[PDB]
């Protein structure tokens, strides 16, 4: 599983071979409960 | 429950505008359509009790282990349940048929039926298999007693059909 | 082979490319050779089953012998039926002109189920390879080359 | 990040930066080790290396969320890294193989 | 068991602004397990491969690696 | 899915063969795929118009360009734009389609968790997705503009 | 350009390296030379986008021209306004010390708002370099080079 | 064309030769295809006739300039009108099929009028070359070409 | 269209498609007659290229001003050189069906460039809509669809 | 990279357009294409029997798959059969684009160095190329046959 | 008369019914008759212009349009462009028709007794209806020019 999520080209396209891995997308409950808060 | 005048009543309603041509020329052809349908309507609650019958004859038919050890229409304690679940595809189609829409089929018959039949251990197959038995029979009584386009009787146990697919395309 | 244009385009965020509008429209005037294509297959099927059932037990004898799978009548005529359902989405194939509804019911997972039942797939590719060379004798030589089109597909597949 | 080049939306612009509303990223750049040509090699400070080990602490805090206690670092793959061979798509698939 | 690669890839994408310059030219140790589908990655990239030799392990060894 | 497709399936799931209603089926789609090839070359001449006078009937000179609304922000209308191309684009993958299926599987999944959670406002995008309609119903003719219509409303009426 | 080095120690596990407490404690400082240079182009606007529609105009006659966007009172009117929210933003970026938050605002997503809306992105940068020029006449010389900075940042975001 | 064949076969004492009913039945079947392009060109005037004023003002500027007839803004709304005009004209004779219900009303006496009017005549001239072109990106490729054919008759007959 | 269909299903870990063999069908079917547009593009070189530059520097004087990059007549032979070349590239597309070739020859880093030569894009990209204009009038009418599909390319991809 | 690519590549180096000598160049491909395409659904119908009857006539009951030869392991097995199977995929793609260069440049980049480091014999692949070029040249056809042989001899002669 | 005409003509004249290479000749007639029709319309378009470049090319800044040349009198400029229109109109007739009798019936007919009766010059008129052709053949193409001037050097032919 870990082989074939890094042997597929949407990560060695986008990251590349000497990027360290960082989020780039949520859930759209994920940001509901992230920005609409006390403090937006 | 949305009636075919109701249905147009939303779809405008959700934009807040009022009626133009469009709307109105569908509203002429369900009229038109309105007179047509009563007649197949009376034409099957005419003879509705035996065409259950005669779908269940042609349904143990095509399929031999529906009345046989493993199956479910096995006594007559099984076969009945069988026979009054084609009563209720034929009541709510000619619900759709004097609607004109879709909706009542949605809405009342097959929201929950995956759950009840996983539930129950009952097939789906042999039931849409069942519902098309019952469409065949009752395009011959619509087109034994006068209407000669049959296309809306044909259409709402198709769309039965189409959301209790199990689809596999 | 609308539905692989549209996925095709739909990937991308732009529209549908008119060069596959093309194909499309070519796709629906050659769609009445297709229709009858698949009549045709359709309304012998029983003829196509027998032949094929006879070229590959006249080919490959161990289903027959007991060892092999399709030992007995039971197993016989299930044999039968599987060669039944690969002529149905053959003609499936042959309607909807490019070989995904085909793929998506028989292809996708065959080679992991015929496994666990035990039967080679080689003698699968020998049946649809006979049930190939029975429709090229039934239709005409640019009916039998669009039916071989698809029945090809399977052959490949199934090795 | 940026709302234009949504992967549904910019298949040709996958690559791009994250911008500024996105998180910040680690390149590792400035290999410790490749000091010059000319015979030396017995400096003390050395400021490539102090920005490489941020890198690998960054890989720990993406892969892992968190930072590992101090027990449980994978010491001989961090070394591997450092020395310039395996590299961090390989530190990354040799620390979730762990 | 490990295979000592050193290989080139280009930029066919549009160009950057960082260098990638470990990116583009590098010399790195990968398993022999990984080295067959990250060569076919470089193979995809339309890269040149200069320089290919067995780090660690040795030819014609049935077991024990 | 298609409308090939869908009647494929639906004789498929009880083992039926193809009978006559499904030819006539069928044999209606291969009619109107006429003016659903040449409605969805026309819709892909110009699209980037249609979105302009759509935002120019509907959304622009209002409070939601203005300071305040959710399209005062240049990155904001730039995903208004590209979220009106995505309207347009997957109709006419519809259209062509005749079947919605694919406003249901690519579209209209999780929209409305998107745009509650966003913050976006519904009823500004059910109008803006309603002067697409006009627009392009007007662009096409009334003939494929039904279709184009039924689409549309869908969109509309499943994010509402 | 707080945000700057807090999300930029932030992805990193480290705390803030104590050369950012030293860049942070250098922008506090010079806060204050910043404050009276955003007051110095806040108070005198007009003056900025009369001269800013002067100098463009003088150099593009096109938007004068019908073929061109701002053709008639009403898109000038418009014209003149997107300057006014182009200054707005400059003042932004001159009191966060870093073109984050006018960057946000103005850059991201500019380009293709400008397609969809007709108008060259060029004659943009021009005004902006015209605003530039005239900020540059209003402001004294190290002030006119801290103003540039930003102008210069959003010459170089249009084009 | 029904009436240009009707004198036609009227001048002579003969009937309509039955060549001449082939192409009024071919003309009463592509009728469809011309009330489609009739209708497309009639609900996307206001588009055309902007256009047409932005290719022919970035043309020809002399309109523009005060020499010209076109100054002002009483002026130039009377040349868009005029473009309204020529479209309406070009659709007229889009569904009639033939040149003469439009040329009866905007060819037959356009030079002395436009001569005792002041304005040149190519001016106008390029004005409906630049309607041809935004219908021609309006509409698709028989359609353009279709309605070309008319917008060249009236290019034509201003020169 | 071959290289990009390979690639797509080399991306993939399948074979080509029933429908990209489609594609590739139709597209050798048409190859013929792009063969003759690239014929005619080819015969047609000088004329195309001064018509449609003299048509740029009536629309857009800038570049043949003297503050301009086109200012003089090596220059300005340079400026036709470049028409040339993407009239050149335009013709390659045509042939190819693909715009990789129209891509990589020059598209992919032509901003840049034409940032450090002082060049504008904008009055590049009104030159090639002004070959775009010449060539579909010299052509035949959906041949210059096909011709002008792949301008409108270029002339997007330029800005 | 393709023969049309090929032809625009030697025609942008010339810094001329297409006139008809490649215009004549690529009607000649053209024409070849219909039975290129014709052969590689053949070669795609029966690849792995393609392999199996290759490596029976030339590798099997030898020294190489015999206890003390390259091909003895189960794992050396599958690879051996895995490069076959490249080998005739990679020559079909070269085969349809009518040039060798993507052949090139996708196997012949790095094979030599890695049949070099591992000890695989290199004659042996040749043979096994040679029988693969014997088989698909008696199963596709005579010209076709050739033109699939001219790729699979580029592969041996790159590898020797 | 036509190419049909002629066609008709000729198997008339014998008493012969339609053969098949009368056939062959009204079917090469109805395939060229497409870009007879769109060389026609284009060459409607701008007759106008295609006169002024070719007095611009050949008959301007000489001797002829200087005084004792014989288009120095306005009268006679305005005759000179009326004969350049008239030799453009019957070319694109006779293009069209796919026959040149209608030059030789409406415009060769008694035209060098009027051109030797006023002291038109004969030279000066072949160099300009030859610009005429050179103008037309760039405006419409080298597959239309061909037939266009064909029928252009027919009259230039004829005036000699
Ligand atoms: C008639 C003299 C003999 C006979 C005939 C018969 N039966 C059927 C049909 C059915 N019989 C059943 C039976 C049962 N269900 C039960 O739960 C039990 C309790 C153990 C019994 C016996 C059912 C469910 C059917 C319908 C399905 C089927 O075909 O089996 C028929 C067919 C009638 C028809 O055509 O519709 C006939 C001719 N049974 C007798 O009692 C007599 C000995
Ligand atoms: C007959 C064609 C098929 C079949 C039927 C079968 N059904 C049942 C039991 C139930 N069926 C329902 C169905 C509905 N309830 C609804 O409200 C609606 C919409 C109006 C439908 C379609 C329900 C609720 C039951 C449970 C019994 C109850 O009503 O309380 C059985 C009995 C299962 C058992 O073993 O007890 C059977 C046999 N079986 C077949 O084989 C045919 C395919
Ligand atoms: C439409 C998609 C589809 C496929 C492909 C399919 C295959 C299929 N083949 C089966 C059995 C079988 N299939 C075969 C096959 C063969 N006889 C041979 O010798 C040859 C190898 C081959 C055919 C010529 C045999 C012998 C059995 C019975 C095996 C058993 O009972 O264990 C079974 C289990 C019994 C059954 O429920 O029918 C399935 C599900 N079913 C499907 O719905
Ligand atoms: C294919 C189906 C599909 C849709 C529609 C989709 C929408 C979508 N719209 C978004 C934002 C947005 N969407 C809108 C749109 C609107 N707000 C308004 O005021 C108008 C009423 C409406 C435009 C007509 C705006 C303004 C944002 C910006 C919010 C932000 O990014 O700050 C986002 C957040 C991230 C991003 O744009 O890149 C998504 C995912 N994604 C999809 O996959
Ligand atoms: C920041 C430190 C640093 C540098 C300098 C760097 C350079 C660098 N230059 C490259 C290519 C290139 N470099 C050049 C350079 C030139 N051509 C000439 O004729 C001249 C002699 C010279 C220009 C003055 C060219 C033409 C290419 C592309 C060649 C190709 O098409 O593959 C590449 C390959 C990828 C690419 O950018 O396309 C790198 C990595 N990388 C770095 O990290
Ligand atoms: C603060 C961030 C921000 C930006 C950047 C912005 C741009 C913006 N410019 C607009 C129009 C416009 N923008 C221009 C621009 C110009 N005149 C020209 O010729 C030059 C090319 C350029 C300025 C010198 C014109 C002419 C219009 C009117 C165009 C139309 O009505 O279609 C509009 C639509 C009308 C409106 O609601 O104001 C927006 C939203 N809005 C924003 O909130
Ligand atoms: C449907 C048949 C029809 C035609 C053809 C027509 C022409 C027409 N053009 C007019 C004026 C005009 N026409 C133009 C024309 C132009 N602007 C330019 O620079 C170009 C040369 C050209 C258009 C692009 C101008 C500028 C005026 C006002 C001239 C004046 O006020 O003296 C007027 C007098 C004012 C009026 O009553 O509208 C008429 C009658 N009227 C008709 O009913
Ligand atoms: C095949 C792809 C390709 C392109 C596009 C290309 C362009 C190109 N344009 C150049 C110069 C130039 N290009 C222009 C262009 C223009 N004048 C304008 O204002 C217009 C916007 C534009 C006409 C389209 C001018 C004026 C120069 C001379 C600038 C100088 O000499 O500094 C030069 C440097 C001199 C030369 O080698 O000719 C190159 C290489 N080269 C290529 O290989
Ligand atoms: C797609 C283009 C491409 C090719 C062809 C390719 C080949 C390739 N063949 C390999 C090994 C191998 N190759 C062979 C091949 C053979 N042994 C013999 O005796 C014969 C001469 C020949 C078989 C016909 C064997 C036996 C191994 C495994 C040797 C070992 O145990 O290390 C390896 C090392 C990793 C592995 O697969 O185990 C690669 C990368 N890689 C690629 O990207
Ligand atoms: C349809 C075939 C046809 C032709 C050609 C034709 C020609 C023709 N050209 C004439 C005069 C003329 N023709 C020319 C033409 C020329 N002289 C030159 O120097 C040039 C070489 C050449 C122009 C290209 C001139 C200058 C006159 C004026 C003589 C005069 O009226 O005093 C006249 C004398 C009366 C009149 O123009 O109204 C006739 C009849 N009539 C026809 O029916």
């Amino acid at each position: 599983v870990v082989d074939a999520i890094l042997d597929s080209l949407e990560y060695t396209e986008t990251f590349g071979e000497d990027t360290v891995p960082y989020e780039r997308y949520l859930t759209p409950a994920g940001v509901a409960l992230r920005q609409l808060r006390v403090g937006t | 429950m949305r009636d075919a005048v109701t249905s147009l009543i939303k779809n405008y309603d959700v934009a807040g505008r009022y009626f133009d041509r469009n709307a109105i020329d569908t509203l002429k052809d369900y009229f038109d359509s309105g007179t047509a349908r009563v007649q197949a309507a009376a034409a099957i609650n005419s003879n509705a009790a035996a065409l259950v019958k005669q779908a269940g004859s042609k349904l143990f038919e095509e399929l031999p282990e529906l009345i046989r050890p493993g199956g479910n229409a096995y006594t007559t304690r099984r076969l009945a349940a069988c026979l009054r679940d084609m009563d209720y595809y034929l009541r709510y189609a000619t619900y759709a048929l004097v609607a004109g829409n879709t909706n009542v089929l949605d809405e009342r018959v097959l929201q929950g039926l995956r759950e009840t039949y996983n539930s129950l251990g009952v097939p789906i197959g042999p039931t849409v298999r069942g519902v098309q038995i019952l469409k065949d029979l009752v395009k011959e009584q619509v087109a034994g007693a006068g209407i000669a386009n049959t296309t809306f009787v044909e259409e709402p146990f198709d769309h039965i059909t189409r959301e209790l697919s199990e689809r596999d395309v | 082979i609308v539905t692989k244009s549209i996925v095709n385009a739909d990937a991308e965020a732009r529209y549908l490319s008119p060069g596959e509008l093309d194909r499309i429209k070519s796709f629906v005037a050659g769609g009445q050779q297709r229709l009858r294509i698949a009549q045709a297959l359709t309304d012998n099927r029983e003829r196509l089953v027998k032949q094929a059932g006879d070229q590959l037990f006249q080919k490959r004898p161990d289903v027959v012998s007991p060892g092999g799978n399709a030992y007995g009548q039971e197993m016989t005529a299930t044999c039968l039926r599987d060669l039944d359902y690969y002529l149905r989405l053959v003609t499936y194939g042959i309607v909807a002109g490019d070989v995904t509804p085909i793929e998506e019911i028989g292809v996708i997972g065959v080679r992991e189920m015929y496994k666990s039942l035990g039967t080679p797939i080689e003698a699968v590719g020998e049946g649809v390879r006979a049930l190939k060379n029975a429709a090229s004798t039934l239709l005409s030589a640019e009916d039998a080359a669009e039916a071989g089109s698809y029945f090809d597909y399977v052959v490949g597949a199934l090795q | 990040g940026p709302g234009i080049n949504n992967q549904v939306s910019n298949p040709s612009a996958r690559g791009l930066a994250p911008g500024s509303l996105g998180p910040k990223v680690f390149k590792l750049d400035q290999l410790p080790g490749t000091i010059g040509k000319k015979a030396a090699k017995g400096a003390s400070v050395k400021f490539s290396e102090s920005s490489t080990q941020a890198v690998i602490k960054a890989t720990y805090l993406q892969v892992f969320g968190r930072d590992v206690y101090e027990g449980q670092r994978l010491k001989v793959q961090e070394i591997k890294l450092e020395n310039g061979e395996i590299s961090v798509r390989d530190f990354v698939r040799a620390l979730a193989k762990s | 068991r490990l295979f000592k690669i050193t290989a080139l890839v280009p930029s066919l994408s549009r160009t950057r602004t960082q260098r990638e310059l470990q990116n583009t030219y590098f010399t790195k140790l990968v398993p022999y397990e990984n080295w067959f589908r990250e060569q076919q990655r470089i193979q995809k990239a339309g890269g040149k491969i200069i320089k290919v030799e067995l780090a660690t392990g040795k030819q014609g060894t049935n077991a024990g690696l | 899915q298609d409308a090939i497709t869908a009647v494929i399936n639906s004789a498929d799931v009880q083992g039926k063969y193809l009978d006559t209603a499904a030819l006539e089926k069928l044999k209606a789609y291969f009619s109107t795929g006429e003016l659903r090839v040449r409605a969805a070359t026309t819709i892909s001449a110009n699209a980037a118009a249609i979105v302009k006078e759509a935002v120019a009937k509907s959304l622009l000179y209002s409070d939601i360009t203005r300071p305040g609304g959710n399209m005062y922000t240049t990155r904001r209308y730039a995903a208004c734009i590209r979220d009106l191309d995505y309207y347009l684009r997957y109709a006419t993958y519809a259209m062509l389609a005749g079947d919605p299926s694919i406003l249901d599987e690519r579209v209209l999944n999780g929209l409305k968790e998107t745009y509650n959670s966003l913050g976006v406002p519904v009823g500004a995008t059910v109008q803006a997705i309603q002067a697409i309609k006009e627009v392009t119903a007007s662009l096409v003719g009334a003939d494929a503009g039904k279709e184009m219509g039924i689409y549309l409303d869908y969109i509309s009426s499943g994010l509402s």
